[PDB]
C-alpha cells in the first residue's frame, strides 16, 4: 500500500513554463485527495471532490505548468483565449480537476523573472493535451523567415517577466491538472 | 507593400446591416492577430473586435451579440458584420494587425458608418447679419441648417474672400438633420461698398445655393 | 479591466520645446504591451513605440518612451511642426483617453458677436440665435445664453474650429434653438462669455424687433 507522490508534483521546487507544461504519470498507489486552505483555486469536473477517495482509475496525469492569475479562468473546459488556444488545452468532456493557488512569493524576482513564457504567436489552436515546444520563427506575411526574426517574423514565445509589484491578476499562479484515465486494464491507483 | 484597404461603409438605418471589409496586403490574416478599431465623432479611439491566428475571436461588450468578425484566407480579407446597429456605432472604424507585443503597427485608412432614420435633406441657407452698431470690425455668416447627410461646402464671393473665414464643424441637432456655420470677419467700413455672398453645395441633394448677407433694417 | 488615463488633456507648447505626456494605469501593467499612438486630423493612427520604450520603424529619434509599473511617459524632445497632433496609449484592448499638443501662443480674448434669427427663418417657425466667439486662446472658454435675464440650458449646441494656422486661435459658435412662439414670447436675447482673456464676462445681446 504505497501512498501517491503528490508531494513532487504540488511541492515541487521549478514548475515548467505553461507553453512546455510538464506531465507526471502516476500509478500503483492509494491517493488521499482530502488531503489536498492556501489552495485558493480547486474545480473539479466531471467528478465531485469528496468521493475521489472512493474510486480507482487505470491512471492519473498531473500536468504542471505556471501561469498568470488573469489566465487560470482558461484552465477549464471549452475556454478560448492565448493559454487555452497555443498552450494547453482541456477537453470538452474534460473529466479531472483544476487546482491552482498563488505563487508571488516564489515565482516573482525584483526585475523580473523571464524564465516563465508562453507562446504568443502559433497559426491554429493546440489539441486538447498537446504539447507545443517549438521555437521556431513564426511567419506572419507572404514571406519565408529562414530563423530569422524581423518584419512579419517573431519568435513565438513571450516572457511573463513577474514581478512581486504586479497586481494578483498579473502574478504567477502555479497549476496541476489532475487527469482520471480508465483503461480497459485493473485500476492501479486507488483511494482509502 | 504590406497596408490594409478596407470599404463596405455607408449610410444604414437603426437596426440595419453592413459588411466592413478589410483587404489585407503583405500580411496574411489568418496567421494574425486582427483587430477592428471605432472612433466615434469627436472621440477617441475604441476597441471594436479581435480574432486569433487560431480562430478565436472576442468583442467589446457593447458589440456583443450584433458584430461578428471574420476573415478569408482565399481572398485574404478580414470582415466584420454589423446587426441591429443603433445610433452609438456611427464611427469612422479602422481595421488593425495587432502584434501584441510589438503593438497595433499597420493600420487601414478607415471607413465611416453612420447610423440614423434619416431622409437626404437640402439645406437651408439663412444669413447672420452684422450688427447696426460694430464695436472697427463687423462679422457677418451663413446657417447651413437642417441638411443631411454629410457634407456641405462653403465659400465665401465664389472663393474670392479666404481670409478672415471660420466655417464651423457641424453639429447633428436632436432631428437627425445637420446644421452648419460659416462667418467671416470685415472691417466696418467695407460694409456699405462691398457685397457679400456665401456659396452653399450640398451634393447629395444638388442644391447650390448663394445667399446674400447684408445690414439689416 | 486596466483603466489608462492619459495627462494632460491638452499640452501647449512651442515647436522646439520638450514634450512630456504620461499615461498611468489602474493596475501594475507588463511594460511589454503598452504601446504609443500619434493621430492626425483625418490620417489614421500611427504607431510610434511598442513595448513601452522601443521606437517603430521610421519614427526619428526625438520619440522616446519610457516608465513601468503604473506610470509610463512618452517624451518628444525637440517638438516640430509636424508633431501637434493627438497621443494615445494603449495596452492590449483598452486605450487612453489621448492627449492633444496644441501650438503655445500668448493669450487672446475672444471677439463677441449675436446674430438674431433672419425673417426667412421666422417665416418657418423656428427660431436660431448665433452666438459667435472669435479667435481666441487658449480654448477654453464659456458661453451661457440668456433669455430676458433667464439662463438658458439644454436649448444649444456650440462647435469650435481647429486652431487656426496662422494666429494659432480657435473660433466658437454657439446655436440657441427655441420655437417662433417662445421666440416671441421675450425681448431680450444675449449671450455671455467668460474666458481667461476677459476681465469680465463680455456679454453681447439683443432686443427682439431692434
Ligand atoms: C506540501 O508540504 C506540506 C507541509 O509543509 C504538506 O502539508 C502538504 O501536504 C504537501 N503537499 C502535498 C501535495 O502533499
Amino acid at each position: 500500500t504505497n501512498l501517491c507522490p503528490f508531494d513532487e508534483v504540488f511541492n515541487a521546487t521549478r514548475f515548467a513554463s505553461v507553453y512546455a507544461w510538464n506531465r507526471k504519470r502516476i500509478s500503483n498507489c492509494v491517493a488521499d485527495y482530502s488531503v489536498l486552505a492556501p489552495f485558493f483555486a480547486f474545480k473539479c469536473y466531471g467528478v465531485s471532490p469528496t468521493k475521489l477517495n472512493d474510486l480507482c482509475f487505470t491512471n492519473v496525469y498531473a500536468d504542471s505548468f505556471v501561469i498568470r492569475g488573469n489566465e487560470v479562468s482558461q484552465i477549464a473546459p471549452g475556454q478560448t483565449g492565448n493559454i487555452a488556444d497555443y498552450n494547453y488545452k482541456l477537453p470538452d468532456d474534460f473529466t479531472g480537476c483544476v487546482i491552482a493557488w498563488n505563487s508571488n512569493k516564489l515565482d516573482s524576482k525584483v526585475g523580473g523573472n523571464y524564465n516563465y513564457r508562453y507562446r504568443l504567436f502559433r497559426k491554429s489552436n493546440l489539441k486538447p493535451f498537446e504539447r507545443d515546444i517549438s521555437t521556431e520563427i513564426y511567419q506572419a506575411g507572404n514571406k519565408p523567415c529562414n530563423g530569422v526574426a524581423g518584419v512579419n517574423c517573431y519568435f513565438p514565445l513571450q516572457s511573463y517577466g513577474f514581478r512581486p509589484t504586479y497586481g494578483v491578476g498579473h502574478q504567477p499562479y502555479r497549476v496541476v491538472v489532475l487527469s482520471f484515465e480508465l483503461l480497459h486494464a485493473p485500476a492501479t491507483v486507488c483511494g482509502p | 507593400e504590406v497596408q490594409l484597404v478596407e470599404s463596405g461603409g455607408g449610410l444604414i438605418q437603426p437596426g440595419g446591416s453592413l459588411r466592413l471589409s478589410c483587404a489585407a496586403s503583405g500580411i496574411t490574416v489568418t496567421s494574425n492577430y486582427m483587430s477592428w478599431v471605432r472612433q466615434a465623432p469627436g472621440k477617441g479611439l475604441e476597441w471594436v473586435s479581435v480574432i486569433y491566428p487560431g480562430g478565436s475571436t472576442f468583442y467589446a461588450d457593447s458589440v456583443k451579440g450584433r458584430f461578428t468578425i471574420s476573415r478569408d484566407n482565399s481572398k485574404n480579407t478580414l470582415y466584420l458584420q454589423m446587426n441591429s446597429l443603433r445610433a452609438e456605432d456611427t464611427a469612422v472604424y479602422y481595421c488593425a494587425r495587432d502584434l501584441v507585443v510589438y503593438g497595433m503597427d499597420v493600420w487601414g485608412q478607415g471607413t465611416t458608418v453612420t447610423v440614423s432614420s434619416a431622409s437626404t435633406k437640402g439645406p437651408s441657407v439663412f444669413p447672420l447679419a452684422p450688427s447696426s452698431k460694430s464695436t472697427g470690425t463687423a462679422a457677418l455668416g451663413c446657417l447651413v441648417k437642417d441638411y443631411f447627410p454629410e457634407p456641405v461646402t462653403v465659400s465665401w464671393n465664389s472663393g474670392a474672400l479666404t481670409s478672415g473665414v471660420h466655417t464651423f464643424p457641424a453639429v447633428l441637432q436632436s432631428s437627425g438633420l445637420y446644421s452648419l456655420s460659416s462667418v467671416v470677419t470685415v472691417p466696418s467700413s467695407s460694409l456699405g461698398t462691398q457685397t457679400y455672398i456665401c456659396n452653399v453645395n450640398h451634393k447629395p441633394s444638388n442644391t447650390k445655393v448663394d445667399k446674400r448677407v447684408e445690414p439689416k433694417s | 479591466e486596466i483603466v489608462l488615463t492619459q495627462s494632460p488633456g491638452t499640452l501647449s507648447l512651442s515647436p522646439g520645446e520638450r514634450a512630456t505626456l504620461s499615461c498611468r494605469a489602474s493596475q501594475s501593467v507588463s511594460s511589454s504591451y503598452l504601446a504609443w499612438y500619434q493621430q492626425k486630423p483625418g490620417q489614421a493612427p500611427r504607431l510610434l513605440i511598442y513595448g513601452a520604450s522601443s521606437r517603430a520603424t521610421g519614427i526619428p529619434g526625438r520619440f522616446s518612451g519610457s516608465g513601468s509599473g503604473t506610470d509610463f511617459t512618452l517624451t518628444i524632445s525637440r517638438l516640430e511642426p509636424e508633431d501637434f497632433a493627438i497621443y494615445y496609449c494603449q495596452q492590449g484592448v483598452t486605450f487612453g483617453g489621448g492627449t492633444k499638443v496644441e501650438i503655445k501662443r500668448t493669450v487672446a480674448a475672444p471677439s463677441v458677436f449675436i446674430f438674431p434669427p433672419s425673417d426667412e427663418q421666422l417665416k418657418s417657425g423656428t427660431a436660431s440665435v448665433v452666438c459667435l466667439l472669435n479667435n481666441f486662446y487658449p480654448r477654453e472658454a464659456k458661453v451661457q445664453w440668456k433669455v430676458d435675464n433667464a439662463l438658458q440650458s439644454g436649448n444649444s449646441q456650440e462647435s469650435v474650429t481647429e486652431q487656426d494656422s496662422k494666429d494659432s486661435t480657435y473660433s466658437l459658435s454657439s446655436t440657441l434653438t427655441l420655437s417662433k412662439a417662445d421666440y416671441e414670447k421675450h425681448k431680450v436675447y444675449a449671450c455671455e462669455v467668460t474666458h481667461q482673456g476677459l476681465s469680465s464676462p463680455v456679454t453681447k445681446s439683443f432686443n427682439r424687433g431692434e
